[PDB]
């Protein structure tokens, strides 16, 4: 059943993030199984610019963190909820 | 006047409490996985142990002083935040080796890097509300 | 025509729709799927935003034109979240992945008021609105705009200003 699963978790907006890993936790406890995770990342901070005119003569911080969820005993319920559920757009849920 | 051992383990306990009231699990079985499984050869075995038995038995004690200081937040409560006042408010009610602006800038520090940009000023606001009325003394 | 007018897929494409409409006595098509209809935007709302559906946020009105343009409104019941800035998100970020899904259209996430002349004065985002005389019982309403902001509230063919209108 490919048992050795990793995944890692991107979070821009932490509530939105910490939401998507509570159904996580309920969509892996109803099938049998237990999660564990996320075991969170420090403030992971980004390099983007704007778009904007420059000056004749915004944002900087960019607050990212990451989550962990090992499974190495999953079942098939747990896989086919994992291929069945619907996500917000934008978010990543990437199943290392 | 403290090694970056005790910084480690007080970083992993965050991330072990978290994991903790988000997975909902057993406690000891966590721990046991926590500390066979992950990075904790720069970490303190005692300071880790005895955080997280206070932050267990204190769960309700620490909801309950949570308590008053959930009305003018605008947003709900957060799990992270939680997790930082409860042991920021545990390291500032029975450690005794752990001094007082030392474990108010840990605090600050965890609720800085790990909450939010804009939640440690709440964390810092009910550690100013709680710390006083726990410590008199300040220590 | 439930479709985006340029969607062409591929055997292997996970993609997302709505089951809308149904008829269970007929032999043919019997289960109506759209991903064109606002009821997707209202459920990409819900799935996006939590507290819409944690009563705090009201959205009651939408309309869109596919891939150009779209109006949605919204109203906060806790007066501690701002719905147009919590809807919005940070940065547009949220909405512009509804814009992934739409294909640039642009939404106008605007604030409701039971006043409707307010309402639309609210509802013209990227437009400016001087004055508005309702007269319900002819059925018009009369809206002023400012000189120079002709193009950007009206724009193609006069239909946003129409979707405000829906």
């Amino acid at each position: 059943q490919n048992q050795r699963i990793r995944i890692r978790l991107k979070a821009f907006d932490h509530r939105l993030i910490d939401q998507a890993t509570a159904e996580i936790v309920e969509t892996a406890k109803r099938t049998g199984a237990q999660v564990r995770g996320p075991i969170p990342l420090p403030t992971r901070k980004e390099r983007f610019t704007v778009l904007i005119s420059p000056h004749v003569n915004d944002q900087y911080e960019i607050r990212t963190h990451l989550r962990l969820v090992d499974i190495v005993e999953p079942t098939e319920k747990t896989v086919d909820a994992l291929m069945r559920l619907d996500l917000a757009a934008g978010v990543d849920v990437q199943i290392s | 006047m403290k090694p970056a051992a005790r910084r480690r383990a007080r970083e992993c306990a965050v991330q072990a409490l978290y994991s903790w009231q988000l997975s909902q699990n057993d406690i000891a079985d966590v721990e046991y996985q926590f500390l066979a499984e992950q990075d904790v050869k720069d970490v303190d075995v005692l300071y880790f142990r005895e955080l997280l038995a206070g932050v267990a038995t204190n769960t309700a004690y620490l909801d309950g002083l949570m308590k008053p200081y959930l009305s003018r937040l605008l947003e709900e409560l957060g799990q992270v935040e939680k997790a930082v006042l409860r042991i920021a408010l545990y390291e500032l009610s029975k450690r005794s080796d752990v001094p007082y602006k030392v474990a108010i800038n840990e605090a600050i520090e965890l609720a800085k890097s790990f909450g939010a940009e804009d939640s440690h000023k709440f964390v810092n606001g009910v550690l100013d509300k709680a710390a006083p009325v726990i410590r008199p003394n300040k220590k | 025509e439930d479709m985006l007018p340029r969607e062409n897929f591929r055997p292997g494409d996970r993609v997302r729709g709505v089951l809308y409409s149904v008829r269970p006595e007929a032999r043919g098509a019997q289960l109506f799927v759209t991903r064109s209809k606002p009821e997707m935007l209202i459920e990409l709302f819900r799935i996006e935003v939590p507290e819409i559906g944690e009563e705090v946020i009201e959205i009651k009105a939408a309309a869109r034109d596919p891939g150009s343009r779209a109006k949605i409104a919204v109203k906060t019941n806790d007066k501690r979240i701002d719905p147009v800035g919590a809807c919005v998100g940070m940065r547009g970020a949220r909405v512009q992945a509804v814009s992934t899904e739409l294909g640039g259209e642009r939404i106008d996430i605007v604030l409701w008021d039971d006043n409707p002349a307010q309402f639309v004065i609210n509802a013209m985002a990227p437009a400016d609105v001087a004055s508005i005389v309702v007269d319900e019982d002819k059925h018009t309403m009369d809206i002023a705009v400012e000189a120079g902001n002709l193009a950007q509230a009206i724009g193609r063919n006069g239909q946003n200003v129409r979707l405000a209108s829906q």
